[PDB]
RNA sequence: GCUUGAGUCUCGUAGAGGGGGGUAGAAUUCCAGGUGUAGCGGUGAAAUGCGUAGAGAUCUGGAGGAAUACCGGUGGCGAAGGCGGCCCCCUGGACGAAGACUGACGCUCAGGUGCGAAAGCGUGGGGAGCAAACAGGAUUAGAUACCCUGGUAGUCCACGCC
RNA sequence: AGGACCGAACCGACUAAUGUCGAAAAAUUAGCGGAUGACUUGUGGCUGGGGGUGAAAGGCCAAUCAAACCGGGAGAUAGCU
RNA sequence: GCUCGCCGGAAGACCAAGGGUUCCUGUCCAACGUUAAUCGGGGCAGGGUGAGUCGACCCCUAAGGCGAGGCCGAAAGGCGUAGUCGAUGGGAAACAGGUUAAUAUUCCUGUACUUGGUGUUACUGCGAAGGGGGGACGGAGAAGGCUAUGUUGGCCGGGCGACGGUUGUCCCGGUUUAAGCGUGUAGGCUGGUUUUCCAGGCAAAUCCGGAAAAUCAAGGCUGAGGCGUGAUGACGAGGCACUACGGUGCUGAAGCAACAAAUGCCCUGCUUCCAGGAAAAGCCUCUAAGCAUCAGGUAACAUCAAAUCGUACCCCAAACCGACACAGGUGGUCAGGUAGAGAAUACCAAGGCGCUUGAGAGAACUCGGGUGAAGGAACUAGGCAAAAUGGUGCCGUAACUUCGGGAGAAGGCACGCUGAUAUGUAGGUGAGGUCCCUCGCGGAUGGAGCUGAAAUCAGUCGAAGAUACCAGCUGGCUGCAACUGUUUAUUAAAAACACAGCACUGUGCAAACACGAAAGUGGACGUAUACGGUGUGACGCCUGCCCGGUGCCGGAAGGUUAAU
RNA sequence: AAUUCCUUGUCGGGUAAGUUCCGACCUGCACGAAUGGCGUAAUGAUGGCCAGGCUGUCUCCACCCGAGACUCAGUGAAAU
RNA sequence: CUUUAAUGUUUGAUGUUCUAACGUUGACCCGUAAUCCGGGUUGCGGACAGUGUCUGGUGGGUAGUUUGACUGGGGCGGUC
RNA sequence: CGCGGGGUGGAGCAGCCUGGUAGCUCGUCGGGCUCAUAACCCGAAGGUCGUCGGUUCAAAUCCGGCCCCCGCAACCA
């Protein structure tokens, strides 16, 4: 059958990107926690 | 007229279409068109506020001159178009100054007839003039609610408003639903009924006929499950609760008239 | 060919003949209001119904639908069914007067075609009054009847069927 | 002309069989239904947790739905094992 | 390297998406591959992606998102105007061949095209976020004119043949050619040109629209293809030639005719029905605020610039998504020969594979299949499974009906090959010749060549001629739902849902209702022949009795009755 | 009867034999008129029954052809 | 004490008129090329409507919950 | 088997609850009306209160046993 992941980098960035996060307080708090945990892949990018 | 197709296929045996030879079989006037997006009954938030809205064939909005803000100028009917948005026909009317403005097409009006707007016009079907000059007991359509709004009532196929009495600054109207109403003395009305009078006999025929029109399937309340609708549940079609709307408010005979401001105008309510 | 048949033409006569479109007064019902007050209404009697939340009664005004007193007559018109307040437009038939004209084109008519009370049916409007079915009150041995209070279809309208 | 007939592409999934620690966390095979429409499909957006959407099964909402997932109250509570 | 076998509307050849060097070369074999491995999408080192014309970026805009002020909200934040983003959309311009171990419409050869900056010359009124035109559009269907493309014929070149015949109506291979420019065609749309006037186009206008005269009868626009040219050029079978034996170098014939013909193009057409079918810019055009010995606009020409990013390979799969080298899923484009209605199917071509475990044996039994004595559902929950029917043309065809159907009802007949009719007909296509002409890609006539059904008659072969693949099982009484359709993705496709239609009832527009603490939106840029809710469910004949209880509409006097 | 428990009710047709089916009889445990009643051409990957055709479904299996199974070499699991 | 009359006065209940509150999702103009919004003129309604606070009623639209035990297995009956 | 109600003149049914006095309609008998019937009018009579037993001064009644009728229940795996 057709699975649950038909990737498209445009939609991937439009709803999970950096600017996608830097738009809401909820988003800015998520990016806040990534730095708090000292993560390398803050968000999905290249 | 209202022609009926032969039963060559199941679903074609119950179709009656109104064919009008006066309809212009060409294209609409480009300078008076505007896009119009269907919404499926979604608000700003995005939820389906009103159900049964979707599908439908893409249409173009023919902006119609309701106000008739060009008084004292004669106008000639060029062609009878077809406006999908309206339930009635529209008439391409070109004034004396070389300007085309769409108007609702009255009953007795074919291609080639003349009309002028204002208090100086002749009492003839199609002319628009303030009600203080219109004879008491006349039959009009497209009555104005406000002196300059444009015409709000009786603007559908074959729907007219009968003027009952003219009392000073207020004229007692008699709407289609039977409700008597008063309106200002300077409001504009339009003689005769609205054309496309045989619209009521269109019997679509197929389920798709209503589908490409723009409506959706309405699921009955007895069919739904308990949490989905006030009715639901039961082992095989069981009812027993007083008929209510999808939100508990009891329908089938409960008045929801609550305006309080227009109580003063409404004389004799529909009975 | 002729002319007494039949038919056409010149001029008038009376008419609820037919269709569409307008309008008037009487009367009823209803709606709001004023006056005013205990019955009203009903019948053989009575009861249901309506009324002190104030009817009936009377007056002012208004919305409406249908039907057109008197004239009206074993009077008139049409093939028949059938059709009457008044008015306009379209139009048919009938008869009379004096002559002219075509010159038997006539009589009837199985099948075929059209029109055709009322009731009924169909799509969409309208609904005052009247009124099947229906409800109740009486009548009665019983009353799914006659009588009485209400009341849907229908009766009205345009277009079709029968 | 047609929600028209027959029949591939396409979408769907009625009967049977195999498979059931499979080739595969619903598929293959032999056939079936629709096939100009209420059709199918690509890309891109919108509606969200007592909310959404629903040709309505209480089905569907990232292999999870009579109330999703993750973190936090929280070492919840357990006369029970 | 030689055969066999398999896909060939794919298991072939290219883009988009998505991956991220898997592409190519040399070398290596511990680990990976379900085995071996000198092999490889594995390891190690190296090489490879070349653009003014492709795409993106860029200009424009849809859904929709964000959104200065502002409205609103306990804060957060929500909504939204001016605006600003946002392609799956519109908008400028390139084709052929050659070359690499891997890149090419990007490199080289040849030949062209588009838009701006700057400058000279000759002319000349130009000039906006404003207006007008343009862009600009639906489904379905029919026909004509063509090409891609293929078969055949002639031409050129090779061969004339390892078992009988084969110098001939003989066999094999090739017979390719673009963009641009020029002509402006089949065919499509629309009547042209001029003068005057105007409450119109929120200001103006010579532009558009409108109303009157004049004059001619054609003008303008659009437009695939063919033909010239591009091109005495490229490519080019096959030899000559040197083999590091992988291939290279050099040379080079013919290169035309007819016919068939698309789902491609003309067609963003034409006719018609209805459910009535994006926007904005580029582009063309008219002016205002103004600026005019200017600036600028138009045209020819010289010249400069056309940046940046992607470009390899996989792209119906061992490289994406399914944990895997997974019998699965994934949009678009080209898509040949014979038979055939066809992209079905069978067999083949181009091209690419033999699916990463093999070798013997020939037991029960399981899965996938074939045939089957006599019988024919006696099996069984039940004809589930298999079998059988199956094509075209023609004849023929019931009950019942809403008069469309039922119906392809059922039930039958003819099909091969050859000859003749007729050295292939009907018919289609159609050069040469002839004639005319408002002389060109013209019109009639004319008929060669090419191509080509089906039928009639006769003959002959087989047990069987729609001989294979492909390809309905039919009829009868009846329940339910009218019907096409939808639904439990992963056990339920149904009599459940929906449906057109009917009924009741709500709503007089700042509409009822709905989302939302609110604003604001949807309802509707619609307004009672309209919209919402509910019930039923085509259509036909109907739809009877009850207002006690419940709910609801109305009436308000009295009784009771909160806050104050 | 998609509704009848008692019931395989009773009668008739169908069959050698019929708890199902078709058609009627009304004693309707407990149908019934828009939570619609009664019919109906057509439609149906629908429910029930019948007749023909057709056959390995079965009577009763037999043989044959391929893929596993058995044997050999290599690699090399699992629930428990 | 009661029946009651004129005046004054005290609050309240109706009806009508008016304009200044307020509404104006009417017309027009300006900020401004901007259908939002604010202001300005004007027309129409008009001390209503609507909003806050208090209050009665309706209220499964929604939320948190209870609905016992013994029982010769549980339910029903029965009983405490 | 259990729960609840019932048994009353010839017939259909009150009264019972909250005990002492049994009522209503049709019906039966007799009379009248009419030529005769019915209908109608007048009048009287007519009931062991299913049955047995107990309690009370007193029982159709209140309680319990049995017979009969009636509605329901007669279950989940």
């Amino acid at each position: 059958m057709k699975r649950t992941f038909q990737p498209s980098v445009l939609k991937r960035n439009r709803s999970h990107g950096f600017r996608a996060r830097m738009a809401t307080k909820n988003g800015r708090q998520v990016l806040a926690r990534r730095r708090a945990k000292g993560r390398a892949r803050l968000t999905v990018s290249k | 007229a209202v022609v009926k197709c032969k039963p060559t296929s199941p679903g074609r045996r119950h179709v009656v279409k109104v064919v009008n030879p006066e309809l212009h079989k060409g294209k609409p006037f480009a300078p008076l068109l505007e896009k119009n997006s269907k919404s499926g009954g979604r608000n700003n938030n995005g939820r389906i506020t009103t159900r049964h809205i979707g599908g439908g064939h893409k249409q173009a909005y023919r902006i119609v001159d309701f106000k008739r803000n060009k008084d004292g100028i004669p106008a000639v009917v060029e062609r009878l178009e077809y406006d999908p948005n309206r339930s009635a026909n529209i008439a391409l009317v070109l004034y004396k100054d070389g300007e085309r403005r769409y108007i609702l097409a009255p009953k007795g009006l074919k291609a080639g007839d003349q009309i002028q707007s204002g208090v100086d016009a002749a009492i003839k079907p199609g002319n628009t003039l303030p009600m203080r000059n219109i004879p008491v007991g006349s039959t009009v359509h497209n009555v104005e609610m406000k002196p300059g709004k444009g015409g709000q009532l009786a603007r559908s196929a074959g729907t007219y408003v009968q003027i009952v009495a003219r009392d000073g600054a207020y004229v007692t109207l008699r709407l289609r639903s039977g409700e008597m109403r008063k309106v200002e003395a300077d409001c504009r009305a339009t003689l005769g009924e609205v054309g496309n009078a045989e619209h009521m006999l269109r019997v679509l025929g197929k389920a798709g006929a209503a589908r490409w029109r723009g409506v959706r399937p309405t699921v009955r309340g007895t069919a739904m499950n308990p949490v989905d609708h006030p009715h639901g549940g039961g082992e095989g079609r069981n009812f027993g609760k007083h008929p209510v709307t999808p939100w508990g408010v009891q329908t089938k005979g409960k008045k929801t008239r609550s305006n309080k401001r227009t109580d003063k105008f409404i004389v004799r309510r529909r009975s």
